[PDB]
């Protein structure tokens, strides 16, 4: 659909300011869910969502979260950063998966929205987190 | 006190800025810069103070109130106290 696999691929490396993890990080601004991209060869620590799963993890992953899907599609839409301004961003290191939350914060209420980074969708991962490999060799090792 | 405590617990923020919500919805502290539902509904006799920031839905208020047993008890008190305040403020104006 290219807004979570191609545009995410066309997202420059920018380590989002997490709180616990030092792994690779960048989040893509979409209208179809926030998109992480961490390419490190053979243990995917990736966080990718669509409108449906962000809706679900809004309605059930937090004790108090009445924010609809449109709320988080706007929060990401009203987000310009693969980084953190401090939408408060924080990391709770529970696994090697990069816990990358985009809080229910829009310059105002820090409404509760926490993460347990799942193993993201492999369709948008293996397609364009291995492109780093051959693209990187074929470009870098020749132009340098 | 029970209503205040339960609202603060429910809204994912325990009086940290929920007191701000109360004083901006009830005491008119929230300006019309951002629209919310900061009013009292007589339908169920409850005051809603849902801070739907930037039209992004955050269900906050919609919590119960009480209805006066006799509107006279407060309307007459208001119609007297208002004139009393006007008189006292004019008196202190002359003093100042």
């Amino acid at each position: 659909m290219e807004e979570l696999e191609q545009g995410l691929l066309m997202q420059p490396w920018a380590w989002l300011q997490l709180a616990e993890n030092s792994l690779l990080a960048k989040v893509f601004i979409t209208k179809q869910g926030y998109a992480l991209l961490v390419s490190d060869l053979q243990q995917v620590w990736h966080e990718q969502v669509d409108t449906s799963v962000v809706s679900q993890r809004a309605k059930e992953l937090n004790k108090r979260l009445t924010a609809p899907p449109a709320a988080f599609l706007c929060h990401l839409d009203n987000l310009l950063r693969p980084l953190l301004k401090d939408a408060t961003f924080s990391c709770d290191c529970v696994a090697d998966a990069l816990i990358l939350r985009v809080r229910s914060e829009l310059s105002g209420l820090p409404f509760y929205w926490n993460f347990h980074c799942m193993l993201a969708s492999p369709s948008l991962v293996s397609q364009h987190l291995i492109r780093p490999l051959m693209g990187m060799s074929l470009a870098l090792q020749c132009q340098v | 006190e029970s209503e205040i405590s339960q609202e603060a617990d429910d809204m994912a923020m325990e009086k940290g800025k929920y007191v701000g919500e109360l004083r901006k919805a009830l005491l008119s502290g929230a300006g019309p810069a951002d629209v919310y539902t900061f009013n009292f509904s007589k339908e169920s006799c409850y005051f809603f103070f849902e801070k739907n920031l930037k039209d992004v839905s955050f269900r906050l208020g919609s919590f119960n109130l009480e209805k006066v047993e006799n509107p006279a008890e407060v309307i007459r008190e208001l119609i007297c106290y208002c004139l009393d305040t006007i008189a006292e403020n004019q008196a202190k104006n002359e003093h100042l």
